[PDB]
């Protein structure tokens, strides 16, 4: 709907905050009441008491299992390593973006792509995704329609895979439909309710499959560390900027999932 | 008596739309009007096809 | 305008011939069956097709002669052979010059225990025998192929002849005689042409089989097999004759989330290749006549039947589609049996199957007729090699008809099929799960149609697409819907009229008008009526201005087709043919000449008037006949009676009257809007006449 205002007239909380931390921080701090200390620090900062929830994840891969967050304002601390950058980028792109998915099945249907705003998402314990294209008359090229060995590998021993292939061609997929489920999702736009704080070194986190584009938005932040309490203090004492850099939900067709909005 | 060669694929419809949109400049006006004057049919459509 | 639907109807009608040609190709053999005992009735033929050496067929009399048939393979010179004739062994001399065509010989005993001879020389490559019994004489095939005759004998007890065979035979009536020779002299007919594809138990009665749409989207797991037929030729096992593919049957069970579904499947192959491995001409060497292998130009069909809430609604199909997943089939080793030396072994051979079509099919197991789904499969050649060792046959691709089973007793195909069925729902409940008066109804329904919308529809011309795009159709019958209506229309009364007019016009290139022409050929009333009846055909000459009668006829036909529901797809051609002729017998036409107008009616009305003040004008037949030959003609929807009543009782202007004489749709519809009683009366009188 149109908005009508003016440019010459002088024109000028009750939200939720979730902090996501690795369990290694909990192991290192060696305390049980530090949640109370953080709550009281937030209360001093100007947040209401009993209005902050903390969620813990065992591992990066484990947290990649249905990562749907349940806060209006979200900031997640992500571990740093140089041997798992792909999965970190996958998680960042799945969290920072909004997606609308559809159910799929591999043993009965064929699938294809037609727009670059649609990709394949498989989530679960482990997804051994294998795929090869077809021709118009449904004959395998570099593969046989029944042989599961000649199928090219695109994902092995992965807990969360975001795959994209050449559009406009039907494809056949093979995976064990008892350990991982696949869905067809489209990128509707930006998800402004979340932010990622990469606690570590240089950033390789790419939020797009297009090579020519390297979007470095203001919703991605990087910081070095040697003690977890330093990171926690920096996060708590600087809520204003990390909150004003984000906004509320812009979704036109909301999903069905749990939410924590006190 | 050879194994069937894998049939070729088709240019992407998106690329087709891009190419057809880009081809706009290379069209004359009066000649196109006179061609539209001439009736066509199934035999006249695919003469060069 | 809307009359164009007539003009196209007779235009593309020629295409039916092409379809008719296809129809004659589709215009049917009963069989094959198990070798049993029966009494094939008179007026029926016996199309036998054995492949294995032995006693082929014998007709028992027990009082009249004994008839015996012996089949002899080629590559056997003058020697003596033993058979089992009527259960008693007998030796027969055989001498063969042909090398690739088998030969049949008839053996006749003058009584039950008479003398034995060999006659009836028959040579054929498909190895087909024809025997008939009709009109106090027995017919049997005699004469060299392809064209031959029938030997005739006359022996008592014709209708009681019961012939016990030992092969696969077809029973055909007399009318398909032209088929029979074409199916005897021209090789082995394809298996799909048969009625009872599977050679299982024989039946002499097999029959090939407001609403609501119902959608069934289920899943199938087809397990299917192949079947080989192997025969050994003459000699001492040193050479074989035929190793071919034959139909197979498989009944199994599986799970579909709880149900032990029983799936019955039958397989067949068509268009196979026959590689020839011709050995040496010496009598003792490994020679193979035909090696049947499957290649890219050959297909395999599977007929699938199983009880389910989906399969119990298949008799009427609205839409059908297949989304199968391809399955690979690989062959196994097939070792020959050569008594001396090392026997050859076949190895390799592998193909793949993909789905490229589906339709209905017939299948029987014991006495239960089924309405099965036939899935068509195209084939592709693959990587694995296929060779015949111990010989010079190498570098060939395909799959041999020797051992495609490869040990496995079933080939699995998993896929999903979606079909839409039509179910009689007289209301919006009580939907079934398992499976004349129309003239009066059509004539009675024709009193309530509106007029302005009728004129609007008559303004918009129709075509071959809009006529049937508003009526629901069954995909099986929608294939031949335009074809049938055009075939029936090319035999319509209008067709005869137009053909006669064309013939008379052409003959004229060798009365009541000024000279001789193809249109000038109470006496004044009768002559004018004949002229009007002939001029009615001008509506197919595209020489009209404005609307015409046939446009109104087409519009009312479309409206009453849409509203009606008691008409079957088999009934549309008759209604269209009758309506295109009988509609509106009271037609009127008027022509204009120098501010004068002459009008004539079929019923016998004739008038003349001026365009200024509508003064009555004496009638001149000569000038009417002179001008109507080549001049604009306009359908007289508004004849002189309505026009004069309007000019008297209503103050119209000159433009309105002049357009009315031209029957302009705009002013006529404006009058309709004004709801003038005279125009309403005229339109309603015209509409009421539209009935069969």
């Amino acid at each position: 709907l149109p908005i009508t205002g003016s440019m010459d007239i002088a024109y000028a909380l009750t939200s939720t905050l979730c902090l996501y931390y690795p369990t290694e921080a909990a192991t290192e701090i060696n305390d049980n009441s530090w949640k109370d200390t953080l709550s009281q620090l937030f209360l001093t900062k100007g947040w209401p008491t009993g209005s902050v929830y903390f969620k813990e994840y065992t591992n990066i891969a484990s947290f990649s299992v249905d990562p749907q967050l349940y806060c209006d304002y979200n900031v997640v601390l992500m571990k740093y390593d140089a041997t798992l950058q792909l999965d970190m980028s996958e998680l960042a792109d799945l969290i920072l973006n909004e997606w609308l998915c559809n159910p799929m099945d591999i043993t009965l249907y064929y699938y294809q792509q037609t727009d670059e705003a649609n990709k394949w998402i498989s989530m679960g314990s482990s997804c051994t995704i294998k795929v090869c294209p077809l021709n118009t008359q449904t004959l395998g090229i570099g593969c046989l329609t029944t042989d599961a060995t000649t199928f090219e590998e695109v994902a092995t021993a992965e807990k969360l895979v975001i795959t994209d292939v050449v559009d406009g061609v039907n494809h056949k997929l093979d995976v064990t439909t008892a350990t991982c489920t696949i869905r067809n999702c489209k990128k509707l736009g930006p998800r402004e309710n979340v932010a990622v704080i990469q606690v570590g070194g240089s950033d390789i986190l790419d939020i797009t499959a297009d090579p020519t584009t390297a979007p470095q938005t203001e919703r991605m932040m990087r910081i070095n560390w040697k003690k977890w309490w330093q990171v926690f203090y920096t996060v708590v004492d600087y809520v204003d900027q990390i909150i004003q850099v984000m906004s509320k939900r812009s979704r036109s067709l909301n999903s069905a999932a749990f939410y924590y909005r006190v | 008596n050879s194994v069937t060669v894998r049939q070729d694929l088709e240019r992407q419809l998106g690329e087709l739309r891009e190419e057809f949109n880009a081809l706009s400049q290379e069209i004359a006006m009066s000649q196109l009007i006179d061609l539209a004057l001439l009736p066509l049919d199934m035999f006249s459509m695919f003469s060069g096809i | 305008m809307a009359s164009l639907i007539y003009r196209q109807l007779l235009t593309n009608s020629y295409t039916v011939d092409l379809s008719d040609e296809i129809q004659e190709i589709g215009s049917l053999l009963d069989g094959p069956y198990q070798p049993t005992t029966f009494n094939p009735p008179v007026d029926y033929w016996m199309l036998l097709a054995p492949t294995t050496p032995g006693v082929i067929v014998e007709g028992t009399n027990n009082t009249d002669r004994w008839l015996a048939t012996i089949l002899i393979e080629p590559n056997v010179q003058s020697e003596n052979r033993t058979y089992t004739i009527f259960g008693i062994q007998e030796q027969l001399t055989v001498s063969n010059t042909s090398q690739d065509q088998w030969k049949f010989i008839d053996v006749v005993k003058t009584t039950a225990n008479g003398s034995i001879g060999q006659y009836g020389p028959l040579l054929s490559s498909p190895k087909l025998y024809a025997v008939m019994k009709h009109n106090e004489k027995l017919y049997t095939y005699e004469g060299q192929t392809p064209n031959a005759t029938t030997a005739h004998y006359s022996t008592t007890n014709y209708d009681s002849v019961n012939m016990t065979a030992f092969c696969d035979f077809y029973i055909i009536p007399r009318s398909e005689e032209s088929k029979c020779t074409e199916y005897i002299n021209n090789g082995l007919p394809p298996i799909q042409n048969t009625r009872n594809v599977v050679p299982l138990s024989l039946t002499a009665r097999d029959v090939i089989h407001l609403w609501k749409e119902m959608q069934y989207n289920r899943d199938i797991t087809i397990r299917f097999k192949f079947a080989n037929t192997i025969i050994k030729s003459g000699g001492l096992g040193y050479k074989w004759s035929e190793i071919s593919f034959k139909p197979a049957n498989y009944q199994y069970t599986y799970t579909r989330d709880g149900e032990e579904v029983t799936a019955h499947t039958t397989c067949s192959v068509n268009g196979m290749n026959d590689f020839s491995f011709n050995g040496g001409y010496l009598p003792t060497d490994f020679v193979v006549s035909k090696f049947e292998v499957i290649k890219e130009n050959s297909y395999v069909y599977i007929d699938y039947w199983d009880d389910s809430q989906a399969f119990r609604n298949v008799v009427y199909v609205r839409s059908l589609a297949a989304n199968l997943n391809s399955v690979m089939c690989t062959g196994g080793s097939y070792n020959f049996s050569l008594p001396v030396g090392q026997w050859p072994v076949l190895t390799g051979g592998a193909v793949s199957l993909h789905s490229a079509g589906v339709t209905l099919s017939t299948q029987f197991t014991d006495f239960v007729s089924l309405n099965s789904l036939r899935f068509r499969f195209r084939l592709a050649v693959e990587e694995p090699h296929f060779k015949l060792t111990r010989t010079r046959l190498d570098r060939l691709y395909g799959l041999p008809a020797a051992d495609p089973n490869n040990g496995k007793e079933y080939y699995e195909i998993a896929g999903r099929f979606s079909l839409i069925s039509l179910v009689p729902s007289n209301d919006d409940y009580q939907t079934p799960i398992a499976n004349g008066e129309l003239r009066e109804e059509f004539n009675a329904l024709s009193q309530e149609i509106a007029m302005s919308q009728l004129i609007d529809l008559a303004l918009l011309p129709l075509d071959m697409f809009s006529m049937f795009s508003g009526i629901k159709s069954t995909i099986d019958a929608a294939k031949s819907m335009a074809t049938n209506v055009m075939k029936k229309f090319k035999k319509s009364g209008l067709a005869n009229s137009v053909s006669t007019l064309t013939d008379s016009l052409s003959d004229a290139a060798s009365s009541i008008g000024s000279s001789a022409s193809a249109w000038t050929d109470s006496s004044v009333s009768t002559q004018t009526s004949t002229i009007s009846r002939r001029l009615r055909l001008k509506e197919m000459a595209t020489q009209t201005e404005g609307m015409n009668f046939d446009d109104i006829s087409a519009a009312v036909l479309k409206t009453k087709i849409d509203k009606s529901t008691q008409i079957s797809p088999n009934t549309i051609p008759d209604i269209v043919t009758e309506a295109s002729e009988k509609f509106i017998p009271n037609r009127a036409y008027r022509v204009i000449n120098n501010d004068d107008v002459f009008e004539a009616g079929i019923d016998g009305k004739f008038f003349a008037y001026k365009v200024d003040t509508f003064e009555e004008i004496p009638f001149d037949v000569q000038k009417f006949a002179d001008l109507v030959t080549d001049s604009p003609v306009i359908s007289a929807i508004i004849d002189f009676k309505t026009l004069k009543n309007l000019n008297d009782n209503y103050g119209i202007s000159r433009q309105q009257a002049f357009n009315l004489l031209r029957s302009d749709p705009r002013v006529l519809r404006e009058f309709i809007n004004q709801d003038n009683p005279i125009i309403r009366n005229r339109i309603e009188q015209l509409i009421m006449q539209c009935r069969l």
